[PDB]
RNA sequence: UUUUUUUU
């Protein structure tokens, strides 16, 4: 007896903090089933640069005159 | 006799002592002098007590010079009394003159006993080594002596025995935890040592003055070794003493010059060993090859300036260089000691006895902290030494002589990028050559923009191996006369060894072209060597299908040989720049090198002048007096470069 | 403007 009406679904159908407060490529070799080539993308991985220092890493680095006596001012 | 001769040699008075010392400790040091006998009549000894017995095991004397393992050989021969081969034997590089079950005692040479490791880790053939000579220091000592320090653990039975000089022979007993030092001073003709009493100027000076001064008055016969440092400061003193013998008077008696050194022709070297007649004078001038290597008899007098000639590796940017130092107090005694060879001698140093103890040095330089250490290393890997800067060496090479041969290694392909031997480093463990040159051999075969020029790389390597010694003289005047379109310093020595060839290995063809015949036999015994491994690893099997499946015989050979040399010698390659030539490396800068005047590249960019290639592949990265470059390649096409080492062009160009 | 000895 009274007005109503029915609205159905169907029917009309940066980064967050909390607080605010005050690398290194290392090979180690296998110790005592063979590779044919070492590939292109190995290279890419470990640069040529970078295989002498890595290697070692993993060990545990971290003009006389013409004439003249062996004096002779 | 000879049995009676035996008693008269040092080291025999000793023996008794000697045999309870050597069956007590494992590790025994000999301090003794040249010409103690400690080399011949040592191992003959051990015969006699039954060392050997029943056992297979057999000993090995292990001696620096190839030369002097077969020398020694045949007098340990006269001494036993048995034919060369079979109960003494000797085992060098190329003439292997042993029986496999009659052979006793075996005087190998210091490189071959290195390789027997990479077979059987143990030795187990062997019952007592004995180094000898370990004072020279060469690069396969110290690595011996540093792989036998880990196998004294793992073979208690295994004698060591090491003959050494006196200075050096303390620090050998540090090194394997203070093992006995025993001692044979035997010494033969004592020499009495003169010196200057002041500072000299020029030194070449007061020895062209020395000599007369020992010609015009001493007794004679007598004969004059002088020690000059090189080649070119022996031609010097020829020239000038030419001038000065025949503006003396006639009365004097004749002086004869007579130059050695190791690059000089057989046919001259030969004139010392021709005894001298009456009434005539021999004076020889010579470089280090007179000290250690060679006897010449009648030597009275030698006179010794002090200088010698070194080179030293520099690793970063991988060049040696080779530059004259004051010789240590080693060499020195090792130079007075060629005095007292017969009777008798004086020995005259053009320095004072002030500097001589305070200004020169004990120990000259150890062989490895010099040299290049890239076949070392594999020779390590291999043997599994994981840790190379705690492995137990006498003289550690330097972090940076270590490193560059380290990403050497890599480049080729010999390590993998985790560490471990690929299948094409283990190869280069085999060949006898360098990891260099056995890619050159390698991609000669297998890889598929250079196949089939197998044939060709074998000799072009052979004949790298021997480019001092190949031309009697001048290389242009020889080069000339064999071809005149050559445009690089390699396709010239595929070109003097086929003509050789088609000749039938003549004496004669080489001395109408002026190339030494001697080192030519040299050359052809390195090239079957290396077909026999080749032949062995599989390689002459895949080399043959690519010329009859594919078949190339034009001028596209020369083109492929160098691309070989660019996958074998990939960071020696130069770039042409505004001053000169730079090198064209990440690390190193442009060091702005400049080619040898030997190069026939050095002939057509000066006699001729033919527009200078953009790149320039060279073998040798050396400065005498100047940044020089030599055995040059010419590389035409840039597209090469990041073809066949993409690893590193495709980022440098 | 021109390499000291060597070893596999």
């Amino acid at each position: 007896s009274k007005f109503s009406l029915k609205l159905g679904s169907k029917t009309l159908k940066k980064i967050k903090i909390q607080s605010i407060d005050k690398k290194k490529l290392v090979i180690k070799l296998s110790e005592n089933p063979l590779v044919e080539y070492v590939t292109e993308k190995e290279y890419n991985e470990v640069p040529v640069e970078e295989f002498g220092d890595a290697l070692l890493r993993g060990m545990g680095w971290e003009i006389h005159p013409d004439g003249l006596g062996i004096g002779a001012k | 006799t000879i049995q009676e001769a035996r008693k008269l040699l040092p080291v025999h008075q000793y023996k008794d002592e000697l045999l309870q010392e050597i069956k007590k400790n494992q590790v025994l040091i000999i301090m003794g002098e040249t010409g103690s006998g400690k080399t011949t009549q040592l191992p003959q000894y051990l015969v006699e007590d039954g060392f050997t017995d029943q056992g297979k095991l057999q000993i090995a004397i292990t001696q620096p010079r190839r030369v002097a393992a077969t020398s020694v050989a045949a007098r340990v021969a006269d001494e036993m009394n048995v034919v060369l081969g079979k109960e003494v034997g000797y085992q060098i590089r190329f003439e292997d003159k042993t029986t496999p079950n009659k052979t006793v005692l075996k005087y190998m040479t210091d490189g071959m006993l290195l390789r027997e490791f990479l077979t059987d880790s143990k030795l187990s053939k062997y019952s007592c080594i004995m180094i000898d000579e370990a004072h020279e220091r060469t690069l396969a000592t110290d690595i011996l002596i540093g792989l036998l320090k880990d196998i004294l653990p793992q073979r208690p039975t295994l004698k060591l025995l090491i003959s050494s000089a006196t200075m050096n022979a303390k620090k050998f007993s540090e090194f394997f935890d203070n093992c006995p030092i025993f001692n044979v001073p035997g010494r033969r003709y004592p020499v009495d040592i003169h010196y200057t009493l002041q500072p000299e100027a020029n030194y070449i000076h007061a020895a062209i003055t020395t000599i007369f001064q020992i010609h015009t008055t001493q007794s004679l016969p007598g004969d004059i070794l002088v020690f000059l440092t090189g080649q070119e400061e022996i031609e010097r003193t020829k020239t000038k003493l030419e001038e000065i013998m025949s503006k003396l008077g006639s009365r004097t008696k004749q002086m004869i010059i007579t130059p050695i050194y190791a690059n000089l022709p057989q046919e001259q070297q030969l004139k010392i060993f021709q005894p001298t007649p009456e009434n005539c004078r021999k004076v020889v001038l010579a470089t280090n090859i007179a000290e250690t290597s060679l006897t010449i008899d009648g030597i009275r007098y030698v006179i010794d300036p002090g200088f010698v000639k070194e080179n030293s590796y520099v690793p970063s940017t991988g060049m040696t260089q080779l530059l004259t130092v004051p010789c240590s107090r080693a060499s020195v005694d090792q130079r007075a000691g060629r005095a007292g060879r017969v009777g008798p001698g004086k020995c005259f140093r053009i320095f004072t006895k002030w500097s001589y103890l305070h200004e020169l040095e004990l120990m000259p330089k150890p062989e490895i902290t010099r040299t290049n250490l890239s076949n070392t290393v594999l020779l390590l890997l291999s043997l599994g030494v994981t840790d190379l800067i705690k492995f137990p060496l006498m003289d550690k090479p330097s972090i940076p002589t270590l490193r560059k041969s380290l990403e050497n290694l890599y480049i080729l392909g010999a390590l993998n990028s985790k560490g471990t031997i690929t299948r094409l480093g283990k190869m280069m463990c085999e060949f006898p050559c360098e990891p260099e040159f056995a890619k050159v051999l390698y991609t000669a075969a297998t890889h598929e923009q250079c196949q089939g020029v197998l044939e060709e790389c074998l000799t072009i390597v052979s004949m790298l191996h021997e480019t001092p010694s190949l031309f009697i003289g001048q290389k242009r005047d020889a080069a000339a006369s064999v071809l005149s379109e050559v445009e690089s310093d390699h396709i010239l020595y595929l070109e003097i060894f086929n003509q050789w060839r088609n000749s039938k290995f003549s004496r004669s063809w080489c001395q109408d072209h002026k190339i030494q015949f001697k080192t030519m036999l040299r050359v052809r015994n390195i090239r079957n060597q290396l077909f026999r491994c080749s032949e062995k690893v599989g390689l002459v099997e895949k080399n043959d299908q690519a010329r009859m499946k594919i078949g190339n015989i034009a001028g596209y050979i020369n083109a492929r040989i160098t691309r070989c040399f660019i996958s074998g010698f990939p960071m020696n390659i130069v770039q042409l720049g505004p001053t000169g030539y730079q090198t064209m490396g990440r690390s190193s800068g442009g060091l702005n090198v400049s080619v040898h005047p030997t190069s026939i590249l050095f002939v057509n960019h000066k006699e001729k002048a033919q527009r200078p290639s953009k790149y320039v592949l060279y073998q040798q990265l050396m400065l005498t007096s100047k940044e020089f470059i030599r055995d040059c390649l010419v590389i035409p096409k840039e597209e090469w470069l990041i073809d066949m080492v993409p690893q590193i062009f495709k980022d440098l160009i």
